[PDB]
């Protein structure tokens, strides 16, 4: 019932912590709804879209394959790592180190990835490279998610995260077969069933990453629209909350809600 | 029946079969194919961005091939945590698994993954650790506190910490 805004401000008083919002229309890029747009927000597992991003810029220039075997060892394994750690014996293609990444949250894979595009300085690069002066990353899994207050280590704001999501995904940077392939990893997304999925109406289109740190922070990015296409980008951070994680998940789940029944007011 | 569970990863063995380990752990819990090849994967409560989790290796693809290797996240908690900075100094590689846990504290350790590479022959066994400090474990977030330690035939070949002290 209550209009986004309003449902934000409640959200934040039931979990005595801050949200971070952006409903950007995805054609033209102009922000529709914004709520502490320009603070910063522990980016959590959703920079690994920016990663494979940037795999993918290296793919298009010639410097990377999908299918390029990387070998690993146990000093590359660290905590969240269902799948990387599957795989230690024999190995993961780029290409399935993105998946993991992107749908599984896979911890370890997205530090092998990181490697290959300079570790976070270089990622942070990558993100200069395309205009997005604010967003970083500073540390590598599972240090990253540690959301300490006030450290703009590995932080965003919902206003560069939806532009540089815009960029990575609909602008010329990437070429048409890697904004694809990065939409898919999206739109695969195995762990997101608790938050927009949850309140996402029959026939339409979802696209997605999630992330989860310490201190309550929480976070998707997504894609989203009706008639089975995708219209909107929607960015909704949680960050300085004590609230379990039940509660932060409904509460992301009900901001998405009221986002999508005052979709057209 | 339920999720995944430490009791159900404790009951399947070394030696079963696929049929076996889906029978014990709740074959709804279970996938296979896809990302975990020929594996078994099996999902326990929701835990930071992912599950508390199990997988099983198999000696093969074939029907009859056995449990080889079992791995697990946020399934099993230290029993007496004492690890701390100082104490994970101590530890030098090529200390027996004996060794190490006489260092880190012998409550302080669960296991992360076993692999029999040779199986039935012990030839090759990799030991993989993770050990906590007093208030290091989480079952359902991020460790406070905690180091990786592996082993290859009993004998420690690496260890890395994070936060300890």
């Amino acid at each position: 019932s209550p209009q986004p805004l309003e449902q934000i401000k409640l959200s934040e008083s039931q979990l005595s912590g801050r949200v971070g919002m952006i409903e950007m229309d995805l054609a033209s890029g102009r922000t529709l709804t914004a709520w502490r747009a320009d603070e910063r927000f522990p980016m959590m597992s959703t920079f690994k879209v920016v990663l494979c991003g940037a795999v993918l810029a290296r793919v298009d220039a010639g410097d990377e394959q999908l299918e390029r075997k990387i070998h690993y060892r146990q000093q590359d394994l660290v905590d969240y790592s269902p799948v990387s750690e599957k795989h230690l014996a024999d190995g993961m293609t780029v290409g399935e180190l993105c998946a993991a990444a992107i749908t599984m949250s896979d911890n370890s894979a997205a530090n092998l990835l990181l490697a290959t595009v300079g570790g976070p300085a270089g990622l942070t690069a990558f993100l200069r490279q395309i205009g997005d002066n604010v967003t970083r990353l500073d540390r590598w899994e599972t240090e990253l998610n540690e959301a300490l207050p006030g450290d703009a280590r590995d932080t965003t704001t919902p206003a560069s995260m939806a532009a540089t999501l815009r960029k990575l995904l609909t602008s010329q940077r990437l070429s048409a077969r890697s904004q694809r392939q990065l939409l898919q990893w999206m739109v695969d997304d195995r762990v997101a069933g608790p938050l927009i999925r949850s309140v996402l109406p029959a026939g339409w289109f979802i696209a997605d990453k999630t992330g989860a740190g310490e201190r309550g922070a929480r976070g998707i990015v997504a894609l989203l629209g009706p008639n089975n296409k995708a219209e909107r980008i929607v960015v909704i951070y949680l960050r300085d909350t004590p609230a379990s994680m039940a509660e932060r998940n409904q509460q992301i789940a009900g901001i998405g809600a009221a986002l999508i029944e005052h979709w057209q007011r | 029946a339920g999720v995944m569970t430490g009791a159900k990863f404790t009951q399947i063995q070394f030696g079963m079969t696929r049929q076996q380990v889906l029978d014990i752990a709740g074959a709804e819990n279970c996938e296979t194919g896809g990302s975990f090849g020929d594996s078994i994967h099996c999902r326990g409560h929701a835990a930071g961005d992912y599950y508390a989790y199990a997988t099983f290796g198999f000696t093969s693809a074939a029907a009859d091939a056995k449990v080889d290797s079992k791995s697990q996240e946020k399934l099993l908690a230290p029993s007496a945590p004492t690890l701390t900075l100082a104490k994970f100094n101590q530890v030098t590689v090529g200390m027996t698994r004996a060794q190490v846990l006489a260092t880190v504290g012998q409550g302080s350790c669960t296991t992360w993954s076993e692999y029999y590479p040779a199986y039935p022959s012990t030839a090759g066994v990799t030991l993989s650790l993770s050990c906590f400090d007093v208030d290091g474990y989480s079952s359902t977030g991020f460790y406070r506190g905690s180091a990786h330690l592996w082993f290859t035939d009993g004998v420690l070949q690496g260890k890395r910490q994070w936060d300890l002290v």
